[PDB]
């Protein structure tokens, strides 16, 4: 139940990069910070808790 | 009660820890002499050198006491864990630097003390033990009077042993201030001044007046490789007081049909002194291809047309900013293959509590990564090595490489592989190396090589970020050096490198495939009749970042000893100088700007793996030498190794010329009792455990101490492994494990990788595959070939990885004998020693 | 023959990059030393007409780029432009302690020699 | 394209309350404008249309979102003035930023 979290985080960050979030600096910085943070997660609750933040970064935009 | 001594009799010799006349009536006039009868301190200079040369935690009580007593730091400082590291808490350097002046003043006393003896006609040997930490001298025991004014001192062992801690404590710092004082402003050196030769000789006569051998401030005047190493070792120490802006390429204005260019016509190396080109034309016309290639490659044009830059992110010396805008590069997250993950979960993989998981990912980095990673060169410090010790080791290492053949080669007989590599800045603007190799003709290549035989051509290397899988968070940069360097280094080194990569059974196993029994043959070669053998392997922290400059020059000088009939000493010297400027301390194109490398090794250099192999062998030999010389001679019972230790010490600090017979004897001793298998920086050893338990060969603490005092890193027990039961193969070698299996009516050793890495590389791809269905199946066959041995592992889950993969190749073949790759046998025959 | 294309590119690069080369400080810094041989690490430090500072955080800016003019390389530089790490123009009034978290560091400060 | 359909398909499959409750809340139009703070109780601007089932969002000046509870201290709508709660005389966006 923890592999699919780290597995969908990858496509989350991929689509975020495809939405040209990388063009901004302070957005891409925290996006990659929390993505790499949950790629080292050893407790699934934290992985979901930061998956919330990345999904929010996806949903805060209207594109 | 124990104290460090440097003992040399006709019975016992060595630098190790032990227990416990009228001459003074002719030396009291000297101010350095301590008053006999008095007023002496506790520890001597021998204790300091021992504690800083043979260092391990837990038993470093004397080093801690010394620092506290001389007010370097308070008692409270040693309560924070992990102080002694050079990577974590680099501030320890500052603490060490507070010993610096106490180590400089002492040197002054020495130059005074000997001056008394030569005035009093006294012959004898000065040892670190007879000197106090305040600098005074005593223990007039082995001195013999002679005619006054003709006294001669011996300071070979003293200076040689003390050399490693001269740069660690930065003792010559006070030579950078005015009037040589610690409370006065810095010397305002001229900015156009670069020679410093007279200052170098003044420093020599001020500190090392009685050093018998001659010192060449410019190593172009040197006689042989040994003299080059000597004078370069001295230049390393003397270059740390001169302004950092006075090094790098030297430039001059030429005219080409009127228009003036600024070109490189020399180079000021901190190790090799000042070097001046020999084919210089101040007036030219209609530059041909060679001059264009050289003139667009040197940093002369770029640092002069570019803007001044002050980069506060790093501490590396910055030169210029080639573009108005500053570039920030980001690396994207890795693409994910959904088909394979669905196939794996449909087969029962990635369940809770499993042994195999996902731990290898394409980590993503922000725009501040390249400069953050490049700032890791702060771990490369100027290190001065013991000269006698290193001069013996460079003779021992060449025995390990006396099996291959070398020689400079022509341009036509050059084999090029994967010509699509970054040709460096500014050559990657108009294509890859393939274009340049098809444009230049053969005589153009030969003329360029001859040019580098007589001139120095500094180049610019570009640092990029790599798109690669890993289990760590780091950035994994890539350095691409200029093709004007690769062409000549290939022409210089290819014949030796191909010989190193074609012989089997030697200590260096570079270029040997693990298929067809290769792993088994290599292992059995490692065993090779060692008595009571154990296995052991170690790790190099920050290997390509902290590797010193003396060791890199020594590695180049060892790899260049094969050129005894194809080029002269000056030609060999200009080749060495070209290499140091081109790949050791050249200018890096990071972002859109240029910085300078304080040293280290270029990962993108075709002569890298072999140079690290030489450095690994050198560290091993140094470890055995310091283990054999730090042993109490009395407690050794064997009558052979005690004479070996005696003649070892006599050949290091008492004999000048190389004694070949001892070189062969000590090489044979190492081969018999300490066998090695060396790949670029991963090493395995099979060692006689009974000898290593009493200090006759190198343990792991000897490697720990050697790395501490010579490589400016700290090696911990976490990544170093030992093996007492030989039936299991080595714990770790080149990201592979080894297991003993029964096939073909006998036992063999097979290598198997971590299944987590294989699964990770199967799930995540480099995006250079998702478009095509043939590269994907080729990649899956590659990981199936790497994963086949897992079938023989006791664990069933490990064995099922191969079955998953094979069914996946089967499905991809369906969706679209020895040639067919979908049946398992094709992978079985990959590991049978019959055959590619 | 692509050798012609590459050599033409090299010649064009060299010629175009010679235009911005001679600032007349080069000739009075080269003839000021015997043999006309100077280190390359001093030509941009005493000849370039423009300066670039890459400021990672505020505490460095408050110590380096005080006001509209600062002292560096034993010379005086006037701040010509400040640009954040998105190639967006920034005014010197925004750079304060309280506003600093809103700023997208690092900042490239382009200055002129005067 | 071809990635959102490969993203939300998995997103439904993780079956996490903190995720589905965000998607359906953002489905009809109640999306945030910044990131939700894991720690330090930072502000989060959440825009809600004109009475987009406000009862399912706030209860007694207490915000529920992402299966988490937020205490409201300041509300500003499109009129840039704090409005108290008749219903039709409002604007479309209502920022109920909370710490
Ligand atoms: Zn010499
Ligand atoms: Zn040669």
């Amino acid at each position: 139940k923890m592999s699919d979290v780290k597995c969908t985080s990858v496509v989350l960050l991929s689509v975020l990069q495809q939405l040209r979030v990388e063009s901004s600096s302070k957005l891409w910085a925290q996006c990659v910070q929390l993505h790499n943070d949950i790629l080292l997660a050893k407790d699934t609750t934290e992985a979901f808790e930061k998956m919330v933040s990345l999904l929010s970064v996806l949903l805060s935009m209207q594109g | 009660v124990y104290r460090a001594f440097d003992i040399y009799n006709d019975k016992v010799a060595g630098f190790a820890k032990f227990l416990k006349e009228t001459i003074y009536n002719l030396l009291k006039d000297c101010p350095a002499v301590a008053k006999h009868d008095q007023r002496l301190t506790k520890y001597t200079m021998a204790d300091l050198v021992y504690a800083l040369r043979h260092f391990d935690e837990g038993n470093c009580d004397t080093l801690k006491e010394i620092l506290v007593t001389y007010n370097c730091c308070d008692d409270d400082y040693f309560n924070k864990k992990d102080w002694y590291d050079f990577v974590e808490n680099p501030d320890i350097l500052r603490v060490y630097a507070n010993l610096g002046e106490r180590v400089r003043q002492a040197l002054l006393k020495t130059v005074q003390f000997c001056d008394a003896m030569r005035n009093a006609g006294i012959v004898g040997v000065l040892t670190l033990d007879n000197q106090d930490l305040n600098g005074n001298w005593y223990d007039f025991g082995d001195f013999i009077q002679t005619t006054p004014g003709s006294g001669v001192p011996v300071v070979d062992s003293y200076y040689s042993l003390l050399m490693p801690i001269l740069t660690l404590t930065r003792a010559l710092t006070a030579e950078s201030h005015v009037d040589t004082d610690l409370t006065k402003p810095y010397i305002k050196w001229d900015l156009l001044k670069y020679d410093f030769t007279e200052e170098r000789l003044k420093l020599f006569d001020r500190y090392f007046k009685y050093w018998d051998q001659t010192y060449h401030p410019n190593c172009v005047n040197c006689l042989d490789d040994r003299c080059i190493l000597h004078c370069a070792n001295f230049n390393v120490l003397f270059s740390t007081v001169f302004p950092p802006t006075s090094f790098g390429p030297l430039v001059r204005k030429i005219f080409v049909d009127g228009v003036p260019f600024v070109v490189s016509t020399g180079y000021h190396f901190r190790e090799l002194g000042v070097v001046h080109n020999q084919d210089v034309n101040l007036h030219s016309s209609r530059l041909s291809f060679k001059e264009l290639l050289v003139y667009a490659a040197d940093p002369a044009m770029h640092a002069a047309s570019g803007n001044l830059l002050l980069d506060k992110r790093t501490t590396c010396f910055s030169v210029a900013a080639l573009t108005n805008n500053v570039a920030f590069q980001t690396v994207k997250p890795g693409n994910f293959n959904k088909d394979f993950y669905d196939f794996a979960v449909s087969k029962g993989f990635f369940k809770e509590g499993s042994s195999v998981e996902l731990k290898h990912f394409f980590f993503a980095q922000d725009g501040n990564a390249a400069i953050s990673d490049y700032d890791y060169y702060r771990y490369n410090l100027p290190t001065m090595c013991d000269i006698r010790q290193l001069l013996f080791v460079v003779e021992v290492v060449d025995k390990y490489f006396d099996c291959y053949d070398g020689g400079c080669i022509n341009a036509n007989q050059v084999i090029v592989n994967n010509l699509d590599k970054s040709a460096g800045f500014p050559f990657n603007k108009w294509g890859k190396a393939r274009l340049y190799y098809d444009s230049m003709s053969y005589e153009d290549q030969d003329a360029l090589f001859a040019y580098t035989k007589r001139n120095v051509i500094p180049t610019i290397t570009q640092m990029n970020l790599k798109y690669a899988i890993s289990a760590k968070n780091r950035a994994r940069t890539v350095a691409g050096v200029s093709i004007c360097s690769t062409m000549t280094n290939r022409q210089f080194h290819q014949k030796l490198l191909k010989s190193i990569a074609a012989t089997r059974g030697a200590t260096v196993v570079i270029g040997t495939s693990k298929f067809y029994g290769g792993w088994h043959n290599m292992l059995k070669t490692v065993y090779s009749d060692v008595e009571n053998p154990h296995l052991m392997g170690w790790d190099y922290p920050k290997c390509d970042r902290a590797m010193p400059n003396m060791l890199r020059i020594m590695a180049s000088l060892v790899l260049a000893r094969k050129h005894t009939t194809c080029c002269s000493l000056s030609h060999r010297f200009y080749r060495l100088a070209n290499e140091c400027a081109q790949v050791l301390s050249e200018m890096v194109m990071c972002g859109g700007s240029l910085y300078v490398k304080p040293g280290g090794t270029s990962s993108g250099d075709a002569t890298t793996a072999y140079a690290n192999s030489v450095f690994n062998i050198c560290q091993a030999v140094t470890a055995n030498v310091n283990a054999l010389l730090s042993t109490d001679g009395n407690k050794i019972a064997d009558k052979y190794v005690r004479n070996l230790q005696h003649r070892l010490y006599e050949c290091l600090y008492r004999n000048r010329d190389v004694d070949t017979d001892f070189v062969n004897e000590f090489y044979a001793y190492l081969r018999k009792h300490f066998s090695m298998m060396i790949l670029s920086d991963d090493a395995v050893v099979c060692f006689n455990s009974t000898y290593a338990s009493q200090g006759l060969v190198a343990s792991i603490k000897n490697f720990k101490s050697v790395l501490y005092y010579q490589n400016n890193v700290f090696m911990s027990e976490a990544k170093c492994w030992t093996e007492t039961d030989l039936t299991k193969g080595p714990h770790e070698f080149c990201s592979q494990h080894t297991m003993l299996v029964k096939q073909g009516d006998d036992y063999v050793y097979l290598p198997y990788p971590d299944p987590s890495r294989i699964l990770g590389a199967g799930c995540f791809v480099d995006d250079i595959v998702k478009t095509d269905g043939t590269l994907m199946i080729e990649r899956f066959v590659s990981l199936a070939i790497d994963a086949y041995p897992l079938t023989k592992h006791p664990n069933q889950e490990y064995a099922d990885v191969f079955h998953l993969y094979l069914q996946y190749i089967r499905k991809l073949h369906d969706e679209l004998n020895t040639s067919r790759y979908w049946e398992p046998e094709f992978y079985e025959a990959m590991y049978t020693p019959h055959t590619q | 023959d692509k050798r012609a294309k590459v050599t033409s590119a090299m010649q064009t690069m060299l010629f175009t990059m010679l235009r911005k080369l001679d600032n007349d400080a080069l000739n009075n810094i080269i003839n000021n030393a015997r043999d006309g041989c100077v280190p390359l690490n001093i030509i941009p430090l005493t000849t370039a007409a423009k300066l670039m500072v890459v400021i990672p955080d505020y505490n460095t800016y408050k110590n380096t780029c005080d006001g509209t003019t600062f002292t560096y390389a034993s010379a005086l530089w006037e701040i010509q432009q400040v640009v954040d790490a998105d190639s967006k123009i920034v005014q010197l009034s925004e750079i304060s302690m309280d506003n600093s978290p809103n700023l997208a560091w690092p900042l490239i400060v382009t200055a002129l020699r005067a």
